[PDB]
């Protein structure tokens, strides 16, 4: 398997803003993030395809979640903005072979320990 | 010599007004319900061999299987003449579709003349077509067309892409534990020809280094283009990227493509 490795987050004020990074051992083609807020389903919030840049959010945080990567393509990035209470959970980094089934589904091949965020 | 007789699937009976499209072991032709005035499309299929039946057989159950969508050709019904009753001396099948405008091809061909095709207007022709492969994908197990090409799209009356034409589709029989990758993604790289080719009006077998027109499409087309299969991307990772560009411009992409009806 690939080592996924995560760092940022935390707790924030309701408007603030965050940033998650993830770095894996090797080259993947798809990472992304996905959470799990208190009682609710596992839940895909966005996700890169390294070869293009194309990037994947889920409606929830469309507009305030920007996911990028570096050029080396060994990390991904997620800037948070615009937070709020909704947004509370783990986030998980994870790499997939599908983007969009991941936004959908969470649908992913290994996923890294998790990060709390809190909200207020 | 079938122009001009009258046929008869089930409750339906109708006369056969013209040819449409001749070619290898098939034609098509204009035809008419003669009780109740409405236009269909009719297939008529030749085979002298069980191997043939088979495939033909296949053809008619994907087309059965994947109507009730708007951009996939609307199944009206199949028949079978045996070798006996035939004009050829072969077994016939024939299936019966909704009538399409026409091709593609020929609506394009009419507005080439008046300059390169907006990005609304190549937005719409590929989601279009793309929903309809996406449709295919989704079936389970999933059904893969294999022979997708710009010339065998229709435009439907309402304006819209109809996708037809699956004497190539292949899937699994006796379904039940996977999602392997089954020849999903060589639709995807024939895909992306066709946004290619619907862009910069030539096959692709590299996007021109200053376009400023089409650039929004560019990395679509890269990534489904990519050599290697995993690489490149699925039906719904395109289809969610058309979605977002559409978005952007204001688009409705299933709405009718009204500059290509004149
Ligand atoms: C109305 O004039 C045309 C109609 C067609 C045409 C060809 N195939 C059709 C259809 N098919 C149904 C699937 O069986 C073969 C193709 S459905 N509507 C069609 C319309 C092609 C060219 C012209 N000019």
């Amino acid at each position: 398997q690939v080592q996924l490795q995560e760092s940022g987050g935390g707790s924030v004020q309701a408007g603030g803003s965050l940033r998650l990074s993830c770095g894996a051992s090797e080259y993947t083609s798809r990472m992304g993030w996905f959470r799990q807020a208190p009682g609710a389903e596992r839940e895909g919030v966005a996700c890169i395809h390294r070869q293009s840049n194309l990037s994947y959010y889920s409606d929830s945080v469309r507009g305030r979640f920007t996911i990028s990567q570096d050029n080396a393509k060994t990390t991904a990035f997620l800037l948070m903005s615009s937070l709020k209470p909704e947004d509370t959970a783990i986030y998980y980094c994870a790499t997939t072979t599908d983007c969009a089934a991941f936004v959908e589904r969470a649908t992913a091949i290994t996923a890294g320990q998790g990060t709390q965020v809190t909200v207020s | 010599d079938f122009v001009g007789q009258t046929v008869e699937l089930g409750e339906l009976r109708l006369r056969v007004r013209r040819v449409l499209a001749e070619g290898g072991f098939a034609f098509v032709y204009e035809a008419q319900d003669v009780g109740s005035g409405r236009e269909y499309a009719l297939k008529r299929l030749l085979s002298n061999e069980e191997e043939k039946n088979r495939a033909i057989i296949q053809e008619v159950c994907f087309m059965k299987k994947l109507s009730g969508h708007p951009n996939i050709v609307q199944f009206c019904s199949a028949a079978s003449i045996g070798k006996e009753e035939s004009d050829t001396g072969q077994a016939e099948f024939l299936l019966l579709t909704e009538l399409c405008k026409g091709q593609l091809v020929e609506f394009l061909k009419k507005m080439e003349s008046r300059g390169p095709l907006s990005c609304d207007t190549v937005l719409k022709i590929f989601y279009q077509t793309c929903r309809a492969v996406q449709h295919m994908h989704r079936q389970k197990p999933p059904i893969i067309h294999r022979d997708l090409k710009v010339e065998n799209l229709l435009l439907s009356n309402q304006g819209t892409i109809k996708l037809c034409d699956f004497g190539s589709a292949t899937t699994i029989s006796h379904y039940p534990y996977s999602n392997f990758p089954i020849g999903e993604k060589q639709d995807i790289w024939a895909l992306g020809c066709i946004l290619y080719l619907l862009c910069f009006r030539q096959h692709p077998f590299s996007i021109p280094p200053h376009d400023t027109q089409y650039t929004v499409f560019h990395s679509l087309i890269r990534a489904m283009l990519q050599v290697n299969p995993e690489e490149r991307l699925s039906i719904a990772e395109v289809v969610h990227q058309l979605q977002e560009i559409a978005a952007a411009r204001n688009v409705n992409p299933k709405s009718p493509i009204t500059e290509l009806l004149e």
